[PDB]
RNA sequence: UUGAGAGAUACAAUUUGGGAAGAAAUUCCCAGAGUGUGUUUCUUUUGCGUUUAACCUGAACAGUCUCAUCGUGGGCAUCUUGCGAUUC
């Protein structure tokens, strides 16, 4: 009645059933984290809404090189609630596992509480702005995801780079126009920040808006080459 | 009130399904899409098909762009006239829904006004010179 | 040229006969296979000719009726260069059922040539009319949009005109004919006057007639004919029955 | 003639081409980047000087 | 060599067939977009056949 | 009817790159790209004329008493025929 389609990468479907959908295949089955729901074909197969999770909005915006694979371990600065984090855990399915950071605490307890279910996500609830404090337990990621709202985006993800990044590693970070200067234009406040991340060592592929979605969100794809 | 209760919470009803449909949704992207290169001559001589390696139309696909490697219906019950025709039906009646939902809080509005029209104060009438009716309170806190 | 002749016939036989000079116009009827959609109200609707004019406003004798006060209407349709000379006499329509009864409605159809109402009350006209102008189809009045202006729902109608609009829509009904829409298979359309003009003019008539009856598009006027058109008689009032285009 | 190949000094010097829908623009030189600080903002300092000789004193 | 593009055309049709959609898609940016941001009467049915569609050379034209 | 620039284009011709037929020369699917005029949208400049403009604020509806609401009756079907809205 509904049939699967891969995706490019790994762990990613579309389902075709009565609608398309944007799915990925269950670690454990059923049991929900935010009253989402579920379809089956027997698999077990979780949906994500591009709307409450932003990587959802960059695969159906379509990234072509997301560093994410099954058997990887990732970093991800700025899970609350937990949502996105569980996915992309999801995705990285057993093998691999994730880094979750997160500072505010009510998505702390939130976080918590889906990592006392499930397992390959690891939790670290500090500020993330001295990373002394978690390479204590944290030791060679591969790639990196970035959503935090702060402004020094750049330093902040400049410190995980010297520290954790693997060679020639893959970073994702995610731009909030309205909120780093909220009065000038899109594309602008993203040449700016590719800049300082340029001249961070960090070379980029590319960026896109997500339109349908987000007010002026965009998401940059990029790569850290011969770089300690 | 009570006439102001039913017509809530109807509203209330609509609102909860249209959000149930845009959960179950999906749509699609269209949003700046750029990519860096270090060459200039390379930077002219790019082209998507041979950058991603992939078909005329998957290429022109966001949505799912696999490369012809990867590549490498029936099911699916005349999908020229009837998935097409499920598809349209769904946006169409989130499309209903939005709409209901805009007209049933247009007539909570006016009856909660009129409701408010029968409490206390002194009140005055005014009309905007486009031809609105309304009201306005005189400055008198309550007790 | 088989209808050409038979046309010839029709008018050489109307200059020999006594009774069919003394009535002075050709109607085409048309025998189709289906019966038609809509009931058979008195509304005739209008049809065009392309090439070939048939009457003039400058030529006919007109009677315009009006809403109740009737007052910037006359005044102005009188009064402002574009329609001077061209009604006999505007008149409202409770005016008209004070004035004339009876012999003097009859005295009326006898006098005046063409007769023009205002669309919203038209509805109403043929009550005070009677049916000696409701015999048949000839005289049958139109109905005119006098102010080119559409009252939406909930707000007070504005009243207006314009002679230079009321006079493009008398030239326009006054160049070009109307038939009526029936139920049933047959049906009659007036065409053309006998010395007006000529044999190849009729000839054009009909082709641009049956055409635009036949054009699916146009649909509130000329999408008329369902089923196929078996065949078309020309005939006067008083005369009988020629037979063309049989398939 | 010459207004057209004041244009192609424009071609020659843009580094922007649009692919219908995407779009590629390419990673300024270190040594610019680093050996100089960046340019101006036109609107900003337009904005300032033309606050400072506006019309409403009678400068000249 | 155009047997594997032929595989991959197979492939294309399919994803192509499954996916795509012409003026209904257009259909669908109409609702996409609203979801997410002639002389009748009111009265008179009678009067939108009985009319005549006036020409302007009938009316510019003075005979 | 002072300049500059950016973008959407419509048509006219021009042209890259993948698939597909091609003995071949050539042709068809697609994603495009530039040029000509025309249709503009917006940013900006230049001069000339001008010093207010717009919205609010206090004791700002009301003795020809005002206003809300429910009801009763009448016209407007030659039409404001009246929406849980306000026909008069």
């Amino acid at each position: 009645k509904v049939v699967i389609e891969p995706h490019r990468h790994a762990g990613v479907y579309i389902a075709r059933g009565k609608e398309d959908l944007l799915v990925t295949k269950n670690m454990a089955p059923g049991e929900s984290v935010y009253g989402e729901k579920r379809i089956s074909v027997k698999v077990e197969y979780r949906v994500w809404n591009p709307f409450r999770s932003k990587l959802a909005a960059g695969i159906m915006g379509g990234l072509d090189e997301l560093f994410i694979a099954p058997g990887k371990k990732v970093l991800y600065l700025g899970a609350a609630s937990g949502t996105s984090v569980s996915h992309v855990s999801d995705v990285v399915g057993p093998e691999g596992v994730v880094y979750a950071v997160e500072f505010s605490h009510r998505p702390g307890r939130e976080l918590i509480s889906m990592a006392k279910k499930r397992p390959n996500i690891i939790p670290i609830i500090e500020d993330a702005r001295h990373p002394q404090k978690y390479r204590m337990l944290i030791g060679m990621v591969d790639c990196v995801f970035a959503d935090v709202a702060q402004p020094d985006q750049a330093r902040i993800i400049a410190l995980n780079s010297h520290m954790f990044l693997k060679d020639q590693g893959g970073v994702v970070i995610s731009i909030k126009a309205n909120c780093i200067d909220s009065t000038v234009d899109a594309e602008t406040v993203f040449a700016r920040e590719v800049q300082k991340l340029r001249e961070e060592r960090i070379k980029p592929l590319e960026q896109l808006t997500l339109e349908p979605y987000e007010r002026d969100h965009c998401i940059v794809v990029g790569r850290y080459m011969r770089s300690g | 009130t009570q006439d102001s209760n039913y017509v809530r919470t109807l509203r209330q009803i609509e609102l909860k399904k249209l959000e149930k449909g845009a959960k179950q949704l999906m749509f699609k992207s269209s949003g700046n899409h750029t990519i860096f290169v270090d060459s200039r001559e390379k930077m002219n001589e790019f082209t998507p098909e041979k950058f991603f390696n992939t078909t005329s139309e998957m290429v022109n696909r966001s949505e799912n762009r696999l490369t012809k490697d990867q590549l490498a219906n029936a099911s699916s019950i005349m999908p020229k006239e009837s998935l097409d025709k499920k598809k349209l039906k769904k946006f169409k009646q989130v499309k209903q829904h939005l709409q209901r939902e805009t007209q049933l809080k247009q007539v909570q509005q006016r009856m909660d006004a009129q409701r408010e029209l029968l409490k206390k104060g002194s009140k005055k009438k005014i009309v905007d010179s486009s031809g609105k009716i309304s009201f306005k309170w005189k400055k008198q806190r309550k007790r | 040229g088989l209808a050409e002749k038979a046309l010839k016939a029709l008018i050489l036989q109307c200059e020999e006969n006594p009774s069919l000079k003394n009535d002075k116009d050709i109607h085409i009827i048309i025998n189709t296979g289906k019966k038609m959609g809509i009931n058979r109200d008195n509304i005739p609707r209008i049809i065009p000719l392309t090439k070939y004019k048939l009457f003039k406003p400058r030529d006919l004798n007109i009677l315009l009726i009006t809403k109740d006060p009737s007052a910037l209407y006359r005044e102005t349709l009188t009064k402002d260069e574009h329609t001077s000379e061209l009604f006999k006499e505007i008149i409202s329509v409770k005016n008209l059922r004070r004035r004339f009864k009876g012999s003097k409605l009859t005295q009326l159809y006898k006098d005046f040539d063409l007769v023009v109402a205002d669309y919203r009350v038209h509805h109403l006209l043929p009550e005070v009319l009677g049916s000696r102008f409701y015999h048949g189809s000839k005289k049958l009045p139109y109905m005119i949009r006098m102010s080119k202006e559409v009252k939406l729902k909930r707000q007070q109608m504005v009243e207006k005109c314009d002679p230079i609009y009321v006079r493009a829509q008398l030239r326009s009904i006054c160049k070009n004919t109307s038939y009526i829409p029936n139920n049933d298979n047959c049906l009659s359309v007036r065409v053309g006057y006998i010395q007006k003009h000529s044999i190849p003019e009729i000839l054009q008539n009909i082709q641009d007639t049956i055409n635009f009856l036949t054009d699916k598009s146009k649909r509130p006027q000329g999408g008329v004919i369902k089923g196929g058109i078996i065949s078309i008689f020309v005939k006067t009032s008083n005369s009988t029955s020629l037979p063309i285009y049989q398939f | 003639i010459k207004t057209k190949k004041r244009k192609t000094l424009k071609n020659l010097r843009k580094d922007s081409v649009k692919r219908g829908k995407f779009r590629v623009q390419l990673l300024s030189t270190t040594q610019d980047s680093k050996t100089l600080p960046p340019k101006k903002e036109s609107s900003i300092i337009r904005s300032k000087d033309r606050w400072l000789n506006r019309k409403a004193l009678n400068k000249g | 060599r155009k047997y594997l593009n032929k595989l991959i055309k197979r492939n294309s049709q399919n994803l192509r067939s499954w996916d795509l959609e012409e003026e209904v898609r257009d259909e669908l940016e109409d609702i996409q977009q609203s979801i997410l941001k002639f002389v009748k009467d009111h009265r008179y049915p009678g009067l939108t056949p009985g009319l005549a569609p006036v020409g302007l050379s009938d009316e510019e034209d003075s005979s």
